[PDB]
């Protein structure tokens, strides 16, 4: 790897600089380099890794959706034939997106997940696995689409099982996992009732535990609870 | 799109 | 070039798609491919080329300024030594910026400018030459800084001379050139009085010619006149 | 920063 000659600490320092400069591709490359050193990640380092790739793939997803919409419009009745260019460019963006997802999944599989023994770390990594299979599923149209969807489901479910046993209902990682798995149900698995039920139960169980929290923890938990509420409002 | 984190 | 196998028309089509998807690096690569076909550009194609590279280099400049500010703060009294990483990463971004500028300047020199005979095209390309030498000058600190500044000045001056002889004072290309050359004076050449005088005379001469214009041309000209006014307000 | 186009 091009980052093999750089110190782990320098890669982390530069990831933080890249974040400040909104250079998320660089941030992701630095964090990949840091993961490939082979040492486990701290909480802060997990956050850096996730922020970097979320921002890179988020931009790719937004671009893919623009192109896919243009392509769909081209295939309607009355639309003039404009040749293969829209499909080609949508495929180009799609292939790059898939590459990023495969890169993240590769880091998780070699070897972040297997070395993660604490509940927070294991849940966080399994959530990420679900997320990146979900992004693959968004663009899947072939023989493997069912298996990609099931890979996302399985990762989210394992994370959910750990989270419920090991973390309080207000824990931000538990909350974020539930938020994202609920979106998986609604958008990917064609299970809107499951999505709504999960968001509602997660919200309600968190509400009942807020009394245990400091002011700072309350702020963290309630921010994600509001995201659950926002989705419920969109869906009901 | 719905919120994710 | 990786775009050598793609039709010119397809490159232009894909540049427009990339713009819609806010994929400016791709947009720039497509337009570079189109220029390298060797045919002159149309007005619309010149706009695509300029938009693509403006957006790519604009993002690089913003990132460079963030990093340069962090670096400057690191070199103040009382700041803790944090090693070579800030300088290294600022240099990385700087080198990439310089590369983009060199790419644009290369397209202009081989062979856009020499084949441009109409005033609008020649002025537009010479303005771009001034702009990309100006971006090089922003980051220059060495033996060649004076020569880089003079390269920008010379390109802008040639454009100005053509624009005044060949175009009305409301022409958007003439106006945009004057806006940018005025910023060159203020920010690069340490000549704020020249910057102010140029912006003011350009504004006033345009105002006196608005009566000749259609509603649509009036809208185009007055938008850039307002930018001149905005700069004058900042500077006085 | 000042406006440029
Ligand atoms: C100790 C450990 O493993 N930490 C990993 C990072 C977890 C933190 C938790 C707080 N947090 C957030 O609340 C926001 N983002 C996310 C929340 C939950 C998950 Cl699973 C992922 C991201 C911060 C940004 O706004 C949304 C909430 C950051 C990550
Ligand atoms: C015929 C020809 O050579 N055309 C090249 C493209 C010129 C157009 C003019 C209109 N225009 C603008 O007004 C805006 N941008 C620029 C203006 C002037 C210059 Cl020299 C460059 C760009 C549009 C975006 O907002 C700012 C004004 C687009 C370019
Ligand atoms: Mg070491
Ligand atoms: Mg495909
Ligand atoms: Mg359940
Ligand atoms: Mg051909
Ligand atoms: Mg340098
Ligand atoms: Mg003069």
């Amino acid at each position: 790897g091009a980052m093999g000659s750089m110190e782990r600490a320098s890669l982390i320092q530069k990831a933080k600089l890249a974040e400040q400069a909104e250079r998320y591709e660089d941030m992701a490359a630095f964090m990949k380099g840091a993961v490939e050193k082979g040492e486990e990640l701290s909480c802060e380092e997990r956050n850096l890794l996730s922020v970097a790739y979320k921002n890179v793939v988020g931009g790719q997803r937004a671009a893919w959706r623009v192109l896919s919409s243009i392509e769909q419009k081209s295939n309607e009745e009355g639309s003039e034939e404009k040749g293969p260019e829209v499909r080609e460019y949508r495929e180009k963006v799609e292939t790059e997106l898939q590459g990023v997802c495969d890169t993240v999944l590769g880091l998780l599989d070699s070897h972040l997940i297997k070395e993660a023994g604490d509940a927070e770390s294991r849940v966080f990594y399994l959530k990420m696995k679900g997320d990146y299979y979900r992004y693959l599923a968004e663009v899947a149209t072939g023989d493997d689409k069912k298996r990609i969807i099931d890979s996302a489901r399985s990762a989210y479910q394992e994370a959910m099982d750990i989270s419920k046993k090991e973390m309080p209902p207000t824990n931000p990682i538990r909350l974020g996992l539930a938020l994202n798995f609920s979106v998986f149900h609604y958008e990917i698995a064609n299970s809107p009732e499951e999505a709504i039920s999960l968001a509602k139960t997660t919200f309600d169980e968190a509400m009942a535990d807020l009394h245990t929290l400091s002011e700072d923890s309350y702020k963290d938990s309630t921010l994600i609870m509001q995201l659950l509420r926002d989705n419920l409002t969109l869906w009901t | 799109f719905p919120a994710t984190v």
